[PDB]
């Protein structure tokens, strides 16, 4: 049996050369829009 | 409408926790901890896992030691004033306990273990546990009613159900030590003191080993050896006939 991981590159988002840095600023950039709009 | 936070279950993105509570927040947040019941073996290590993120992660607001306290006063006010921040246990897939009869040989006795279990660190945690077949649709109202009773201040009148094995809800406060030691009474082989890994046991799946990497030698190590090898250069039958032949 082949799992989800095994089937699919899932887990590339943990390979960014720069850490969890940039995935962070694609979440604060969706908060920032939302604080302005709130 | 209530904020939903969904963390992925690699600690890899568990940084993401700071968008999703705040100090401001913090408070009118609803902690949601999964168990999984298809796992059942992995359910506590999960649990003191991401128990002890959520520490930490409270750790790194730098909330006033007054504030914190206050919000432990509340919390444990909320507590004992029961009668017939929050942490609530929702069991997933608790439908494959009928998986757990039929393969791996699972009876009463290691159901009342785990639930115990969970009761147990629900009294650590002070969190109430429920069970939840979205398979089955079980206590998916339930669950909403409680969820918007913790969370909005809304009435709540279900009962305390810890008969059944596959839809225990237990609301905070309802359990104890004492009422916990019922499900005690009905082991026969392990004790509520004995360790969670040596009675329900992680099965030890059939994973693809890769084979040994073979490797052709080198030429000149091969030349070498070559040159080196030049210049030197049917029981149980015989038990019958022998049971036949001493009498």
């Amino acid at each position: 049996e082949l799992t989800e991981e095994e089937k699919f590159y899932r887990n590339a988002l943990t390979r960014m050369p720069d850490g969890p840095v940039a995935l962070e600023e694609s979440y604060s950039a969706v908060m920032g829009i939302v604080s302005e709009v709130e | 409408r209530c904020n939903v936070w969904i963390l992925d279950g690699d600690l890899y993105h568990k940084g993401l926790l700071k968008f999703a509570v705040s100090a401001e927040s913090l408070p009118e947040t609803l902690v949601i901890f999964v168990a999984d019941m298809s796992r059942p073996w992995t359910v506590m290590e999960s649990l003191q896992k991401w128990a002890s993120v959520l520490r930490e992660h409270i750790d790194k607001m730098k909330i006033p030691p007054e504030k914190m306290r206050e919000l432990e006063r509340k919390f444990v006010k909320d507590f004992q004033d029961y009668m017939e921040i929050p942490v609530l246990v929702v069991c997933t897939k608790c439908d494959a306990v009928s998986v757990l009869e039929k393969e791996h040989d699972y009876r009463d006795e290691h159901l009342d273990f785990i639930q115990s279990h969970l009761r147990r660190f629900c009294l650590q945690y002070g969190a109430a546990l429920i069970y939840t077949s979205v398979k089955e649709e079980k206590n998916l109202d339930l669950l909403y009613k409680y969820i918007v009773h913790k969370t909005y201040g809304f009435h709540f009148t279900t009962p305390a159900l810890v008969v059944e094995k596959d839809a225990v809800f237990i609301p905070a406060g309802w359990d104890n030590e004492k009422k916990i030691a019922i499900l005690h009474e009905n082991f026969t082989t392990v004790k509520p003191e004995d360790a969670y890994e040596d009675f329900i046991v992680k099965p030890p799946v059939r994973k693809l080993v890769h084979d040994k990497e073979l490797a052709a030698e080198d030429e000149q190590v091969f030349l070498m050896k070559q040159q080196s090898l030049l210049a030197k250069q049917e029981g149980v039958l015989a038990s019958f006939f022998n049971s036949l032949l001493s009498k």
